[PDB]
């Protein structure tokens, strides 16, 4: 029918922690005379009445499947959000990647902290080390990746792991 | 912050006693990136350079980063005497090289005495029977406590760690197992112990019975 | 000062004394170091597969040497409960840590056999001194957090100094004691003790006592 609205995630992180922050962003119309975005939380109904939806602390009630809409653009497809809580996290842009692409890797932190001696796994054995906190770009799909990633650090003094994500 | 980190290890005792094994003290970098790696060791021995610093290659580790080894050898009288080693690295990731010293437990010595216990007379009830090595108030803690048969070595044998006396004396209490039909057939039993206060760091009992 | 980085916790058991014997107050602690210039609060939730907190009574919290309040709390148990195996957890939470950090516990595993207890004298050589050293070899137990005193008589000299545990050549751990008293009560005519106290044992106790 009409072009579909697109919801852009500003970071482009659908993975997000208890305190970070999330903005959503809606192109499809920019409603010509006058804007509005119309937001749709796991189906339903949100006031933001902006083009942009503003999560400064993120925490759970505010995961789940998210739609937008402006003056016309039909209607949003559906972006997941996830918030879990902890120290570390393996954030990614997707997890599907199959043939050959280009992995854009992160080890995030937990209200903006410092991670010293950051280190990325591979289903147990890790590959690339750094000292401090920097992603881990890798190019050139691997071939034989499509184990658990992830990633540790040291978050002061403490041992921190993070939560496993299977890519493919 | 953080980068790579340094552990300087003194010569394992049996090494720097007993003059037939050269005693090296081993300095190994850790954590140290494959991006900016390249590490210089700048060894010092009571004020000398001392340029017979031989390293290693860059170790693989499963967390990718790198392990670098090196050991320097060293003398048994200059361990011994009281010189002070120390090494000192750097690499583009630490912004002021890391050092470290070590220099053998400087504190005053002890003799220790080696008394020998046998096995009570109802262990000799059981399958196998436990032969007691008794080591009373020494200093420093390294020692070398090793049991031997006849003419050669023991293994059967677990050596309790190194305990603090009242006056500030260690002793330790090695034990071994031996067959009851072994022991009661009258092979004797030697306790050789090691340490750096017993004329020819070496001195050694025996038990039987 | 400070530096900060995110509190720790710290979950210790209740010392053997108190748990092979009755009437003796065992206790589980919970020790939470690190919090810090936040002002990071209690908040201490004891379970044992989900539990109340009356055993509980946090204590005060005491800062000491490097301005980090050290706070502790200290659970009581019943001699029974450990033993045959509970578990006990922590769950503490703080205002600068992004969950509630929780720990457990427990008592040790495995085959418990109960520990042999044999008594060694002063050592032929060792006799030509003002004082000897009475050896006390408890080989064979395994729950380690053993327990071993000396005693004359109904007297308890703290002459004896003990080894810790060390793991034998079967998964059963066996130590070493050694008193050194004065020649004169060995030749003499004394008679010594060395009480053991295992849960492994009869009553929890048995001494193998020695004399010449
Ligand atoms: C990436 O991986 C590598 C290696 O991989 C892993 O290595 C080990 C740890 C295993 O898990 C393997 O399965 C695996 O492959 C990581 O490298 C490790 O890094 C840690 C720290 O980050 C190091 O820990 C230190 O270890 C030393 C002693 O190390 C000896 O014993 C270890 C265990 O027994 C053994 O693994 C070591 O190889 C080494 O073994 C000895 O080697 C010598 C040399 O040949 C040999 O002669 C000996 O015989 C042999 N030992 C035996 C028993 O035979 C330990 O002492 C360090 O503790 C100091 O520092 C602590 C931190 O504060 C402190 O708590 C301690 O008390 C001690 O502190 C110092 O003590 C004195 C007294 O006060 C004094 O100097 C200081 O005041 C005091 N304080 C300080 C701050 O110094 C420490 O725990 C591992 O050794 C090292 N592994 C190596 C080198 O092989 C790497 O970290 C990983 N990185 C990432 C990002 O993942
Ligand atoms: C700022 O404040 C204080 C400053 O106090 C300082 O104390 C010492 C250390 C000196 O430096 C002083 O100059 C100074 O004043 C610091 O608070 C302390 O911090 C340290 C480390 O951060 C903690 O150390 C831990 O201690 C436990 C054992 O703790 C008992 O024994 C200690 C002596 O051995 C004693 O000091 C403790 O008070 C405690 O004593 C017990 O007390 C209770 C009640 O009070 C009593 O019922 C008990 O009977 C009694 N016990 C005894 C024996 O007397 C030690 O086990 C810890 O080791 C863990 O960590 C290591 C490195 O991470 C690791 O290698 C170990 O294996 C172990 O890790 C755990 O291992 C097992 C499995 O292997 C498992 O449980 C876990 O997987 C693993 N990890 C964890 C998290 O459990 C550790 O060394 C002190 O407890 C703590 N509090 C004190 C001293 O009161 C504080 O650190 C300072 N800040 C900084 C930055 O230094
Ligand atoms: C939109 O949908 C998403 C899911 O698609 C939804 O996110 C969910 O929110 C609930 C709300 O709390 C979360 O529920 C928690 O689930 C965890 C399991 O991981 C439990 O451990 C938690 O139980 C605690 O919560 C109670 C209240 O604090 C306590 O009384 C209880 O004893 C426990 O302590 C908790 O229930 C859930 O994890 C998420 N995520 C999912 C389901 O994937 C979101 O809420 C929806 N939108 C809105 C506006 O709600
Ligand atoms: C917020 O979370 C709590 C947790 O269960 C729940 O009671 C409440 O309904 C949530 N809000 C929404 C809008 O779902
Ligand atoms: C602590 O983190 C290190 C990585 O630096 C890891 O190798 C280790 O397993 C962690 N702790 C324990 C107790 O295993």
């Amino acid at each position: 029918d009409l072009p579909k609205a697109v919801v852009f995630l500003e970071p482009q992180w659908y993975r997000v922690l208890e305190k970070d922050s999330v903005t959503l962003k809606c192109q499809g119309a920019y409603s010509p005379e006058d804007q509005s975005t119309r937001w749709f939380h796991n189906e339903s109904l949100i006031s933001s009445q902006t083009s942009s939806y503003f999560i400064a602390a993120a925490r759970v009630n505010n995961s789940g499947e998210y739609r937008c809409q402006t003056s016309l653009s039909t209607l949003s497809d559906p972006v997941q959000l996830e918030v879990h809580i902890g120290w570390l996290l393996l954030q990614a842009p997707r997890w599907v990647f199959k043939e050959e692409e280009s992995i854009h890797l992160r080890c995030h932190s937990w209200k903006n902290t410092l991670l010293h001696k950051v280190t990325y796994l591979q289903n147990g054995k890790g590959r690339k080390y750094f000292h401090q906190n920097s992603d881990f770009y890798i190019p050139k799909a691997t071939l034989k990746d499509s184990g658990s990633y992830f990633c540790r650090g040291l978050v002061g003094s403490k041992n921190v792991s993070s939560e496993t994500v299977q890519i493919t | 912050l953080g980068g790579p980190s340094v552990f300087l290890f003194p010569p394992k005792p049996k090494d720097t006693l007993m003059i037939s094994r050269t005693p090296e003290v081993t300095c190994v970098v850790v954590d140290v990136s494959q991006e900016d790696p390249d590490v210089k060791f700048n060894w010092y021995v009571n004020g000398a350079e001392v340029h017979h610093a031989q390293t290693k290659p860059r170790e693989t580790q499963y967390n990718s980063t790198y392990r670098v080894v090196s050991v320097l050898t060293v003398t048994h009288q200059d361990w011994l005497n009281g010189k002070e080693y120390t090494c000192k690295v750097s690499n583009k990731a630490l912004p002021a090289p890391i050092q470290k010293t070590i220099s053998k437990d400087k504190g005053q010595p002890r003799e220790p005495q080696v008394y020998t216990l046998p096995p009570s007379r109802e262990e000799l009830t059981k399958n196998q029977v436990s032969l007691t090595c008794l080591v009373k108030g020494f200093y420093p803690s390294d020692i070398v406590v090793e049991w031997e048969s006849s003419g050669q070595p023991e293994n059967t044998y677990k050596t309790t760690p190194p305990v603090l006396d009242s006056d500030g004396s260690y002793f330790l209490y090695s034990k071994l197992t031996v067959d009851k039909s072994r022991w009661q057939q009258g092979n004797v039993f030697s306790c050789s112990v090691m340490h750096e206060a017993l004329h020819n760091h070496y001195t050694q009992k025996s038990l039987s019975v």
